């Protein structure tokens, strides 16, 4: 469905605060791992992914969702591996970089509860 | 080993105090043994 | 981040009660694994 | 109570884990960590009389196979008690190797170590020996900034002794990226000792403070001197103006005055 | 109705008949049926320890020593009567024991 702005950084900032509580997966393989167990609680796809087969095999499963399986789309790659701690570590005179993730599951929320229940609720529509 | 003094050597083993002998002469008063004769 | 590990590191035996108090359950069998005796039986028989 | 099975099964298994040496543990020992129950299960194989192996092996296993509150309750109720029962009970008073590697294999899970191991054992009459042996543990153990920033943060609310001070030293001696708050208390700390004269004292404003609290504030005021405000660094060069040090007071001073506001 | 046998034992003789003798007159002044203290042999327990501590001299020996003196006294009384006397008669040094059974 139409993506907006605050709710993509509100989201990147649940992986970003529910990454401290050490509840992600953060990858394409331990996120659909994390989906085919039943432990993904929230996952986040990026919509700027080149290769479109592993993502139109999770576009297949996200037309047609589980009861268990909520999801939801980021804008970039490379800065929602940031937020997973990944991609890149900037903060108020410290940087690092790493390389940029494609899709990232929430396991354990934590410091984000209500703010994964929001976007999740938010999605329903 | 000495349960006192990290010592393999001068082990009492008896009656389960295992204490070297020469530890064991000076804990001899707080133990109980004491010199008679 | 900080604000909800702290209140974990510092009231960690208020945390422990209050999860001991929430997830204590009793000793039960069939709520464990369930091929569980079938490894008490598997090791017992050498 | 527990099943005779459970009961005559685990007694066997805890008459083998008291001599075992290498090879395979015992199958039924390793399909506890998978048990709704494993703490009554593991107590019927006596955790005070397994072999020094046994506990790192089953450290290795419980730590890797349970979760953080499990591994918690299992770093607390039979490590910490066997560490500190071979730390008391030797007699040059030090620790065995496989005990040892055991709480290095502990702290692989920060959360559950500090909470389980070294905030009970702080707590609980941690005298010199065990603070050196555990300060030499976590000064070998990378621990994720975060729950080095959590341990901290616990450790400078303590009261003060000089293994704290060792354990706070060495935890600002990771110099990591701590948070504005994990730094807030680290002022606060090294600003609890400061002598108020409108009336206002505790035992930490007068007492004697070793080279560990000066090498402690050296280290902070090393790393940590762009990322406190200006007021905070005024109370810290007052604390270096009262309760400095011959040698360390003057570089503390010169690393707080070299140093930026946030 | 109780009868029961106590036994006493103890390295300080001091102790030991004052204990005794507490436990016979406080029996007595209650009005109880007893078996007066009955002593039986002190066990002189004795080590043999070698003069030569470093390997120096020739070897002659030596000897340590303890007394261990034993008594014993028999009574009929209640169960009050009988955990009271246990509790004031508690002494260091002297061991006591009160058993109920006369099998
Ligand atoms: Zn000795």
């Amino acid at each position: 469905q139409t993506a907006e702005v605050t709710i993509e950084d509100a989201l990147k900032v649940v992986l970003r605060t529910a990454l401290v509580h050490d509840g992600l997966a953060r990858g394409l393989r331990e996120s659909t791992k994390a989906l085919t167990r039943g432990e993904a609680l929230l996952v986040v796809l990026v919509s700027s992914v080149t290769e479109a087969n592993i993502i139109k095999l999770v576009e297949g499963l996200a037309n047609d969702p589980e009861n268990k399986v909520p999801l939801i789309k980021v804008a970039d790659a490379k800065q929602l591996g940031e937020w997973a701690g990944l991609g890149k570590i900037d903060r108020e005179g410290n940087a690092r970089k790493v390389v940029g993730a494609s899709v990232v599951v929430v396991k354990n929320w934590g410091a984000e509860t209500d703010e994964l229940s929001m976007i999740m609720e938010h999605f329903s529509q | 080993q000495c349960r006192v003094c990290s010592s393999h050597t001068g082990l009492i083993r008896k009656y389960g105090l295992n204490i070297c002998r020469q530890c064991f002469r000076e804990k001899a008063n707080d133990i109980g043994f004491n010199k008679f004769r | 981040q900080y604000d909800q590990i702290i209140n974990g590191y510092e009231n960690y035996e208020e945390e422990l009660e209050e999860d001991e108090e929430q997830n204590y359950q009793p000793f039960d069998m069939s709520a464990e694994r369930s091929d569980f005796e079938s490894m008490l039986d598997d090791f017992l028989d050498n | 109570a527990l099943p005779e099975k459970v009961i005559k099964a685990y007694t066997t298994v805890g008459s083998i884990l008291k001599t075992w040496t290498h090879g395979k543990l015992p199958k039924l020992f390793k399909v506890i960590p998978s048990l709704r129950n494993w703490q009554d299960v593991i107590y019927v194989t006596n955790p005070e009389e397994w072999s020094p192996h046994v506990v790192y092996e089953a450290t290795k296993l419980f730590v890797s196979n349970l979760t953080a509150k499990e591994s918690q309750k299992f770093i607390n109720l039979i490590l910490l008690e066997r560490f500190r029962d071979n730390i008391e009970t030797s007699e040059d008073h030090s620790l065995n190797y496989h005990i040892y590697r055991a709480v290095k294999k502990s702290l692989y899970k920060p959360s559950a170590f500090f909470k389980g191991f070294l905030f009970p054992l702080v707590e609980t009459g941690c005298n010199v020996r065990e603070a050196t042996i555990a300060g030499s543990v976590l000064a070998k153990v990378s621990v994720p900034a975060l729950h080095s920033s959590a341990a901290l943060s616990y450790l400078l609310r303590l009261p003060f002794s000089p293994p704290t001070t060792v354990f706070i030293k060495i935890l600002l001696d990771k110099k990591y990226a701590l948070p504005y708050q994990t730094v807030d208390d680290c002022v606060y700390y090294f600003m609890r000792f400061r002598i108020l004269d409108d009336g206002s004292n505790g035992e930490d404003a007068t007492r004697v403070l070793p080279v560990i609290w000066h090498k402690a504030f050296l280290t902070f005021a090393q790393r940590y001197k762009n990322d406190i405000t200006q007021d905070q660094r005024d109370f810290l060069l007052e604390t270096v103006r009262q309760r400095g040090h011959k040698d360390i007071g003057p570089e503390i001073r010169r690393e707080l005055l070299a140093g930026a506001s946030r | 109705i109780i009868k029961i046998r106590i036994t006493l034992t103890s390295t300080k003789v001091k102790q030991l008949e004052n204990v005794s003798s507490n436990i016979v007159k406080n029996a007595e002044q209650h009005n109880l049926v007893k078996k007066g203290p009955v002593r039986l042999p002190t066990k002189v327990l004795k080590i043999s320890t070698r003069k030569t501590p470093n390997g120096e001299g020739s070897k002659t020996w030596e000897t340590y020593e303890m007394r261990i003196h034993k008594r014993y006294i028999d009574l009929e009384a209640p169960v009050q009567i009988v955990k009271r006397i246990t509790q004031i008669t508690i002494e260091p040094g002297v061991d006591v024991e009160v058993v109920v059974a006369s099998n």
